[PDB]
């Protein structure tokens, strides 16, 4: 068994707790949505590899420049992730998380993570985002970001649907087993 | 961690943990903001268990096995003794106003009303002052000592063989020194995020949100602090490298 880690970043408003909660937990959040994540120890078998994958979260650490850079110490992988009822959270990714992931973190895989992508179909979604001339990240500006940032690879789920966590996860442990 | 508090908080909620017929008396409001107050309580009973298992059973255990510098041991486990006596101490006035509020006849129904005015008292004065310092120098030694760490397991078998041993079993799974070096240090930024959450469900009371008003501004404060007190040191790192 191999020991890797991960770590997400990314604005709040991304879902990156729920991620991790929804990606670590064989149930789902039926009756309660935990606030915060402690660690979890994930056992992964991606393409015949068994890999022990520590997932790590920085919700909370946002505001503290000093505290934040503490969790990136040995990291094997990164999620980068953004909401795509959220234009802002993906605007902010080459101007405030790319610059210090890069800077901590050189050579580490990024994977640019677009997180709730069950409400790019959504109508209250749309509503509220042409109130400020907005309208959901699109699947080719997404790319086209992960592109820009160099990141490894870009990717879509929904943690409330489940649908593409568990393809988000095992790609990252063929990220962090990389050269 | 003890029998009697593991059971106390082994559910998932705290709308799993009471019993059904007590938890059918209360509204949509409380169920929700108890839920929250249990999070917190569950996750700091948790947070005194990691530092456990740092204290006990490796910086003890490695005093006992291993015969390495006793400076080694305060390198890889720095102010966990402090540390360890101020979430005690909170645990514990944590667990007594929930079992204050329990019903009679009963040892898992309860709601807690008052949460703003322990959590006013534990982030301010003496005991502010003692957790910012704390933190500050944990901090800004957590590096040298995953460095120390790795140092260590990378050139000495005897330490090697200790750290396959102690951490064999199941239970410590999260819980290896690093994971819980940076599980403590990760601990004081999850408190405004509960703390936001609980007085988003308790406008009940108008005494009550205004304490969560001010515990929450004083646990910012708090984070400010040590934030701004943090220099991350290098073993060996030579006197040129820090005044430049
Ligand atoms: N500069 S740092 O302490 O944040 C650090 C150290 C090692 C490492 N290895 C992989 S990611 C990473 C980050």
């Amino acid at each position: 068994a191999i020991r890797k880690k991960l770590v997400i970043v990314g604005d709040g408003a991304c879902g990156k707790t729920c991620l991790l909660i929804v990606f670590s937990k064989d149930q789902f959040p039926e009756v309660y949505v935990p606030t915060v994540f402690e660690n979890y120890v994930a056992d992964i078998e991606v393409d015949g590899k068994q890999v022990e994958l520590a997932l790590w979260d920085t919700a909370g650490q946002e505001d503290y420049d000093r505290l934040r850079p503490l969790s990136y110490p040995d990291t094997d992988v990164i999620l980068m992730c953004f909401s795509i009822d959220s234009p802002d959270s993906l605007e902010n990714i080459p101007e405030k998380w790319t610059p210090e992931v890069k800077h901590f973190c050189p050579n580490v895989p990024i994977i640019l993570v677009g997180n709730k992508k069950d409400l790019r179909n959504d109508e209250h979604t749309r509503r509220e985002l042409a109130k400020m001339k907005q309208e959901p990240v699109k699947p080719e500006e997404g790319r086209d970001m992960a592109n820009r940032i160099g990141a490894f690879g870009y990717m879509e789920c929904s943690a409330k649907t489940k649908d593409g966590v568990r393809e988000v996860f095992e790609m990252a442990t063929r990220a962090a087993l990389q050269a | 961690s003890m029998e009697m508090d593991e059971k106390d908080f082994a559910a998932d909620s705290w709308s799993l943990a009471v019993d059904s017929s007590f938890l059918q008396q209360h509204k949509k409001e409380v169920m929700k903001q108890q839920d929250v107050i249990y999070e917190l309580i569950q996750t700091e009973l948790h947070h005194v268990r990691t530092l456990k298992i740092m204290t006990r059973l490796f910086r003890t255990g490695m005093l006992e096995e291993l015969h390495l510098e006793p400076g080694v041991v305060q390198g890889l486990f720095p102010c966990v003794d402090e540390l360890s006596d101020i979430h005690t101490r909170f645990l514990s006035q944590l667990l007594e106003r929930r079992r204050q509020a329990l019903c009679p006849g009963s040892t898992r129904n309860f709601v807690i009303h008052r949460l703003g005015d322990l959590l006013i008292s534990q982030f301010s004065g003496p005991s502010a002052e003692q957790m910012c310092k704390t933190y500050s120098e944990f901090c800004s030694r957590h590096s040298k000592a995953l460095k120390l760490y790795k140092e260590l397991y990378a050139r000495d078998k005897r330490f090697q063989q200790f750290i396959r041993k102690v951490t064999r079993p199941a239970v410590l799974k999260r819980h290896g020194v690093q994971e819980c070096i940076l599980l403590v240090t990760q601990r004081i930024t999850k408190y405004p995020l509960l703390i936001s959450r609980i007085l988003q469900h308790s406008h009940g009371i108008e005494e009550e949100r205004q304490d969560l008003t001010t515990a929450l501004g004083l646990v910012k404060e708090l984070l400010s602090n040590v934030d701004e007190g943090i220099y991350q040191l290098e073993k060996g790192a030579r006197l040129q490298e820090i005044y430049n």
